[PDB]
RNA sequence: CGCGACCUCAGAUCAGACGUGGCGACCCGCUGAAUUUAAGCAUAUUAGUCAGCGGAGGAGAAGAAACUAACCAGGAUUCCCUCAGUAACGGCGAGUGAACAGGGAAGAGCCCAGCGCCGAAUCCCCGCCCCGCGGCGGGGCGCGGGACAUGUGGCGUACGGAAGACCCGCUCCCCGGCGCCGCUCGUGGGGGGCCCAAGUCCUUCUGAUCGAGGCCCAGCCCGUGGACGGUGUGAGGCCGGUAGCGGCCCCCGGCGCGCCGGGCCCGGGUCUUCCCGGAGUCGGGUUGCUUGGGAAUGCAGCCCAAAGCGGGUGGUAAACUCCAUCUAAGGCUAAAUACCGGCACGAGACCGAUAGUCAACAAGUACCGUAAGGGAAAGUUGAAAAGAACUUUGAAGAGAGAGUUCAAGAGGGCGUGAAACCGUUAAGAGGUAAACGGGUGGGGUCCGCGCAGUCCGCCCGGAGGAUUCAACCCGGCGGCGGGUCCGGCCGUGUCGGCGGCCCGGCGGAUCUUUCCCGCGCGGGGGACCGUCCCCCGACCGGCGACCGGCCGCCGCCGGGCGCAUUUCCA
RNA sequence: UACCCACCCGACCCGUCUUGAAACACGGACCAAGGAGUCUAACACGUGCGCGAGUCGGGGGCUCGCACGAAAGCCGCCGUGGCGCAAUGAAGGUGAAGGCCGGCGCGCUCGCCGGCCGAGGUGGGAUCCCGAGGCCUCUCCAGUCCGCCGAGGGCGCACCACCGGCCCGUCUCGCCCGCCGCGCCGGGGAGGUGGAGCACGAGCGCACGUGUUAGGACCCGAAAGAUGGUGAACUAUGCCUGGG
RNA sequence: GCGAAAGACUAAUCGAACCAUCUAGUAGCUGGUUCCCUCCGAAGUUUCCCUCAGGAUAGCUGGCGCUCUCGCACACGCAGU
RNA sequence: CCCGGCUCGCUGGCGUGAGCCGGGCGUGGAAUGGAGUGCCUAGUGGGCCACUUUUGGUAAGCAGAACUGGCGCUGCGGGAUG
RNA sequence: CUGGAGCGUCGGGCCCAUACCCGGCCGUCGCCGGCAGUCGAGAGUGGACGGGAGCGGCGGGGGCGGCGCGCGCGCGCGCCCGCCCCCGGAGCCCCGCGGACGCUACGCCGCGACGAGUAGGAGGGCCGCUGCGGUGAGCCUUGAAGCCUAGGGCGCGGGCCCGGGUGGAGCCGCCGCAGGUGCAGAUCUUGGUGGUAGUAGCAAAUAUUCAAACGAGAACUUUGAAGGCCGAAGUGGAGAAGGG
RNA sequence: ACAAAGCAUCGCGAAGGCCCGCGGCGGGUGUUGACGCGAUGUGAUUUCUGCCCAGUGCUCUGAAUGUCAAAGUGAAGAAAU
RNA sequence: CAUGAAUGGAUGAACGAGAUUCCCACUGUCCCUACCUACUAUCCAGCGAAACCACAGCCAAGGGAACGGGCUUGGCGGAAUCAGCGGGGAAAGAAGACCCUGUUGAGCUUGACUCUAGUCUGGCACGGUGAAGAGACAUGUUUUUUCACUGACCCGGUGAGG
RNA sequence: CCUCACGAUCCUUCUGACCUUUUGGGUUUUAAGCAGGAGGUGUCAGAAAAGUUACCACAGGGAUAACUGGCUUGUGGCGGC
RNA sequence: GAUUGUUCACCCACUAAUAGGGAACGUGAGCUGGGUUUAGACCGUCGUGAGACAGGUUAGUUUUACCCUACUGAUGAUGUG
């Protein structure tokens, strides 16, 4: 029975909540078990970034998210032939294999491309046996580091570059912004339209002519 | 708490704020939002207007990511950028005018609100209004679009 | 009118396996209301919930896209935040009512069938030995069986793979044993056992102390230990304990070297030839349930039923038509994730025995119902039974003495021990039932007193009696206040130093890649502004921020002052 | 003041429903103990505190065997987002800005170009500022200081009333167009009206009060409905087998 | 279910058993609703209601407030006049 | 109130009319009392009685309005009682 | 009750409410209240400081008067000239040099004014119950909680405080925080207890009596004797189911 | 009152009547066969059983030019159609 | 008002703890009552319960929730009790069974609304073989009538015996 | 000539604009909007709805009847002028 | 007294009269239960039916006093040594 001035409300407690009600007095005992995990898989994998694999540089989708980036599931394929890095020894280095993304642009390609680059240049290969032949690093690297990397391996920062301020030529200045957007999205608004006449109108040249 | 309540200042009080001739029965009305047409009518009518009925048209299955759209005053660009940056010109002598990505502070779109300084600018956004047009031109500087 | 292969199918108390019930919080299939809600009401909702039923495990399901998307794109599952109580559904009403993007926990990927390649490369069960035997396994050897050609092994599976040619570089894993070396985080892995400080010191309370003073620093000791419980009252010290990379002894766990027995010729990169998707399935029509899915989201029955530049999808039917994105009909999987059942623990702003679970105890007990089922009441002596020996009355139950007890006015349903209620003793009342309000009066039990309550406190005058002073200086000590801001130290506002600025940092999408390092970007350095420090100089609030001298005053202590003073007493 | 008693005046038994109860209405022998507005979500206003065009809070992380600890601390997290920072339209989308001056276009209350000022005005508006004139002051005059009074005049927040203005929707009307393109393209005016709009901001977070719902819902209080089970030991029938 | 028929009987139960659960079922309807004091202090009136035992909104009430005036020799406003 | 002046696309031989700017001018019947305005919001929404007015009814302690006054809601002196 | 205690019209006089007056006391609201250390009662300024001078003055209204006058200016002293001096002292009703005892600055004080209440609100509760963080060199075996008291008191009162006994182990005060928070009622729940009341009642089958035994105790047991009943379709003698 | 005996209708030749069941090729009548089974009505004996097929039922080798789905077939279209 | 034919009409021998009516005999049914017995009650020994109770309990009238015990005015009142008694305590028992209302039900009914099991019919499906032959459209397709067949399918019997 | 003489939501239809959506683009259908008109709720602020219960039940009710009682006295009875 | 559940009536009869009334329409823990007015039944009518009918008819459980009071009796009581 509503009394003069409230929302209308449509809580939703017709059903029974009350049997089925998560309280969370685990949220700080779970915050440990938690914590015991984090901490032991490290202490286990010693010498290992302790966050986990190496993740690529990767946009979001949806329009309004756009400028921002990510770690990504893993590197594309197309990614590592280019790398010159085997898709299976890859997952072997702590190399994040996704086997399943469309790469379309050389900015992204190349950009993710470096951080394989960037990678290899920076990992210590602690070799199979202690008496070991190629490609593990030598004994000084090797000596140096016992170090974890604690935090997301090379953590990806959304880093811009600044534009300098300039003269602003009697030519940016001429561009009506507002115009050429109501241009814009009428030519794209009618593009098809516009084409039936102009197949209609070289339908009539043909008409025309028998 | 339990100490700062009527409740308490309501003991030896037979009906306990709630009357003796009709007394506090359960449910008189109904229950929750229940007789909008019918009886409850008044409120509805005179103080929620427009509850009762359909209006427009669907667009159903829907996302927000599709159309966001954050909105920026004129008003306030001379905030986004460090205001060092305007001090720095204003001042400077060449027509520098710094650039404004109201893209790289968070808005897909600016708009003609406000006074604008006496000062040359080149904002880079995307959906400008007309009037931002007019006003960032009649100051000087300009308005270039962005993908 | 035979014998023999196979195919189908029987029988065996055959040889060897295994399945079945329970538990059931959490887990998965299905099934499935009505109260209820809508002020009725059937639509709707409760709600795919309860019961019913089926099924699992230490978790369950799912899972490597026939996805998401419309970006400049992402990328198995689940979970938490978030979307978001939003897109829509609805006698568009009660309600209902998700999803896509981001952030975060965790995060691992993989396997079949077919096409083909490879003397079935396979697999199963016997017999003899060699090791191994408290999760039955390797090694060998056997014209010892059998499946399998209607098809068993390897590679391979779409993210390409096979096969070829030449481009490059080069050879360690697996498993059965059999040893041994480092006990391998709470801060020596799990478990058990066993173990590790300091007062019953004085005095005094008390039935008994654990209590109160004291005891070489709040007393004595200890204190990586002062949690707790026990202990005839409140105890760090008496005792168990507690703390404490404290000790030692078994066992169990897990990981490191050796030996052995077996298994394995397993790479990387280039050019060509070809080779590919899982049918009564998709899809459609229909109906039925479901959600939110919609002119069909999901699931169903039936009917119809495909293709191979195909198929699905790309969320208002449909044709055409353009674009994106997966690849079904086969399958597995840790992790986060759930846990009112179990075992085992830890705690509490909890309840405190008509509360707290039905249940502090013979509690799911007594009892009830034929049965499904229903289902209680009931804790406390004291510290110790020291629980009345013995005399006596009484057939005996009960008493009186006595005895025990700090206490029996703690006596075996015993701490305390209310009210109704009843037991008798004392006082007073009593024909309008009692009971009540206002006002007095009499009497009692008590309570104040007084064997004068004359209540106290100043000051003063007088008369008695008694100590050292007060007033004064001088020595000392300690305050206070004053200022000269005198001298110094302190900080507020201003100015100067551009002096910290690099020996002052941090912030800034400020600027230079003239710089340096690493790969146009990242890191670093260098320039700039805003900020915060030194030097000194000047003004001013000169501020409770002092500290030194000079002053003025007060107080205390010690000297002086012996008595018309200055106290005490009556 | 309390116990008994005495008197004089007063005087119906409470609770409740009730226009009206001492009720010839109902509950109520007496006493002990138990006992009824609770929690959560969501709003809303009121208020308290933090910060403020921000502010948060989680959920996550980093810091514990917890004794205290399931605490506290901290995080480009700190904002991935909510809420707010702007509305309006069914939707494509548009979006809060005006004044003035000069110049140029015929100022055509139409178009454009340079400068100046920036949220228009009126009336009320706490009200701050100015203030003519008093009003003393031991003498006559002179005069600086100092307050009190002060007619009259100025700025004027907050708020209220009004008049103006700008955004969006819709209408009407009517002008000129730009021209990456061609206008069944886009674009610009005037007037009116609809808007939970802007017109130099007030939210955010966290308390608490009240209230209103959703919730069992202040407690107690049905006749019913549903789902599963147990019963013919009584009786009703049938049957089987016995007895009179 | 069973009834030579009477709504008979189904274990003290029948216009259709008993047991447990859904189950705090729902109730515009009975009853009750627990400490003091201070201040203000009703309505049974309005329109709609499947409304007449109830709601919806009119009232009246309190609280919370705020804007001001000036009783500070120096007031406008309001009003069962 | 009273002067002066401006604006208009409405209205008209001109003026009206309306709107503005600028100036000029104070207690305008009695009596009373400080005024204004914004949120939340409970109970209530069966009422009853009296003077006077009045409709049904014959009349009622009957039924239904007006107006005012009570009681409810609130005792007390009186109205013996109420 | 009767030339009335009847009824008309009229006097005086008196009686009495919670009504009015004055006073007393306890509430609340307001006072733009005073009172956080100051002069001053239709308050009608105060003070420098100069030049000049002095008995001047300000030689204004039956106003009856208000704003100016008869306690002084100047004066007494120092001797026409100086002064007109310092509270660490004027000696103080004004004191501005520093301020209550009083000033818990949500304290206290004076004015006035006012304080019918159901439902409801609101406020105030050193009103009450239980829990925790603080804090009270709280209290306690030299006796706590409860309990009991015709033991003194206090508040308006919630309650509170004090006197004794018994009890035997723990308890409270303030500042905060936290509640499952205060009972007379619900044919409320549980347990207990009255009145009724020593009341209803121990009535179906005709039936007992005597003696002895045993025994503390005998109408009730047993034995004997006597009277009786069931009366073989039994109260006779055996079984089923059930009972155990 | 019921039943009752007696009278009366009515369906049924088993791929059936009537009937059960959730389901099967499930089951009872039914170890049946019209002198039986199932469904009704009245109520011994004697005498009698009048008219009405206008309603509603029931039913009938009955026309079904009345209509009428799915599917089915006809057409336009580009397809839903 | 308002009978009546298997909703059976009309009769009727026997029988009915079936409904009436009248008569003989009989009778404490009555005039109108009377007595006698047994068990009680009653009194005692022993044992001893309940129902109910706000407080309670002498009346008239007034008023008064319009018939009170209370209260006003009156009337008046002596302790504690026993057997009786049914005038009163609207006595108790038992939130009225009569009646209204509720958006509270149940049982039944049908011409209520909305649905259901069931059955009838049509379509589609398992769902074939052969044979004749016909029409309609068209210049093969469709519709298919009728009659066989037995392999599904169905029922029959037995110890599956020709 | 004035005062009545008509009606929400949801639903349906018709009309209107070179209107908007129909969503990965485009064209046509189709569908949804937007804005006006019509279908209609007679209980008129708008429920899609028959009975009976003497077999009955529960919440309630002196707000609703049947007795008793009050008032009233039409009628009745009795009595005057 | 006959009839009648009856109140109400009418008649026979006697007398002296066969007046009228009240007390919760005096009087169910005084009775009876004839009639109303449950549940079983029957006819009439109405209803399609369940069922309805101040339309008939037959069968249909009638509690509890001990409690205070009134009254009837019975003991008694303070007072009079
Ligand atoms: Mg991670
Ligand atoms: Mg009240
Ligand atoms: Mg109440
Ligand atoms: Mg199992
Ligand atoms: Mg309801
Ligand atoms: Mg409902
Ligand atoms: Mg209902
Ligand atoms: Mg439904
Ligand atoms: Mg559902
Ligand atoms: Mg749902
Ligand atoms: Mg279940
Ligand atoms: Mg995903
Ligand atoms: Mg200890
Ligand atoms: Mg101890
Ligand atoms: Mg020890
Ligand atoms: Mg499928
Ligand atoms: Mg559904
Ligand atoms: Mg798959
Ligand atoms: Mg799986
Ligand atoms: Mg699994
Ligand atoms: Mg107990
Ligand atoms: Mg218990
Ligand atoms: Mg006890
Ligand atoms: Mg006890
Ligand atoms: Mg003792
Ligand atoms: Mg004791
Ligand atoms: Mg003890
Ligand atoms: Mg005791
Ligand atoms: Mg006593
Ligand atoms: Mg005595
Ligand atoms: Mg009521
Ligand atoms: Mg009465
Ligand atoms: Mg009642
Ligand atoms: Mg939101
Ligand atoms: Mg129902
Ligand atoms: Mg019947
Ligand atoms: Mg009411
Ligand atoms: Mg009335
Ligand atoms: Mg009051
Ligand atoms: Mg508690
Ligand atoms: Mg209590
Ligand atoms: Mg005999
Ligand atoms: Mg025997
Ligand atoms: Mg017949
Ligand atoms: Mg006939
Ligand atoms: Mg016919
Ligand atoms: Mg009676
Ligand atoms: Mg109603
Ligand atoms: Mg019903
Ligand atoms: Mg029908
Ligand atoms: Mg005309
Ligand atoms: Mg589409
Ligand atoms: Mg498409
Ligand atoms: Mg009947
Ligand atoms: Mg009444
Ligand atoms: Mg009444
Ligand atoms: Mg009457
Ligand atoms: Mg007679
Ligand atoms: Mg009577
Ligand atoms: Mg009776
Ligand atoms: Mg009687
Ligand atoms: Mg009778
Ligand atoms: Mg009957
Ligand atoms: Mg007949
Ligand atoms: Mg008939």
């Amino acid at each position: 029975a509503p009394s003069r001035n409230g929302m209308i409300l449509k809580p939703h407690f017709h059903k029974d909540w009350q049997r089925r009600v998560a309280t969370w007095f685990n949220q700080p005992a779970r915050k440990i078990r938690r914590r015991k995990a984090r901490q032991a898989k490290a202490r286990r994998i010693a010498p290992r970034p302790a966050s986990g694999p190496l993740r690529p540089v990767v946009r979001c989708p949806t329009v309004r998210y756009h400028t921002k980036v990510r770690a990504g599931r893993g590197f594309s394929l197309e990614e590592l032939r280019v790398a010159g890095i085997h898709k299976k020894v890859a997952r072997t280095i702590g190399i994040s294999v996704d086997p399943r993304r469309r790469n379309k642009c050389t900015e992204s390609l190349q950009a993710n491309v470096q951080r394989l680059k960037e990678y290899r240049s920076k990992l210590i290969l602690f070799p199979r046996k202690p008496s070991a032949p190629k490609k593990g690093d030598s004994s000084a690297e090797e000596l140096k580091l016992a170090t974890q990397l604690t935090g997301p391996v090379m953590p990806i920062r959304n880093v811009y570059k600044r534009e300098k301020a300039r003269v602003i030529t009697d030519e940016e200045k001429n561009f009506k912004a507002f115009a050429s957007l109501r241009m814009a999205r009428a030519n794209a608004r009618l593009f098809g339209i516009r084409a039936k006449r102009a197949k209609e109108a070289a339908e009539q040249d043909v008409e025309k002519k028998k | 708490p339990s100490r700062l309540r009527k409740t308490r200042k309501l003991r030896g009080h037979v009906s306990h704020g709630h009357g003796r001739i009709g007394k506090h029965r359960k449910h008189p009305g109904g229950r929750g939002n229940a007789g909008g047409m019918h009886h409850h009518r008044i409120n509805f009518d005179k103080y929620h207007p427009g509850y009762f009925g359909k209006v427009g048209m669907r667009h159903y299955h829907l996302k927000r990511n599709q159309s966001f759209c954050p909105t920026v005053n004129l008003d306030k660009l001379w905030t986004l950028v460090s205001e060092q940056t305007r001090i720095n010109a204003a001042k400077n002598k060449t027509g520098a005018a710094p650039i404004i990505d109201v893209v790289r502070s968070g808005y897909y779109k600016v708009l003609g609100k406000g006074k604008l300084p006496k000062q040359p600018v080149i904002v880079k956004a995307k959906f400008f209004s007309r009037r931002a047009e007019e006003k960032i031109k009649g100051v000087g500087g300009a308005c270039v679009l962005v993908a």
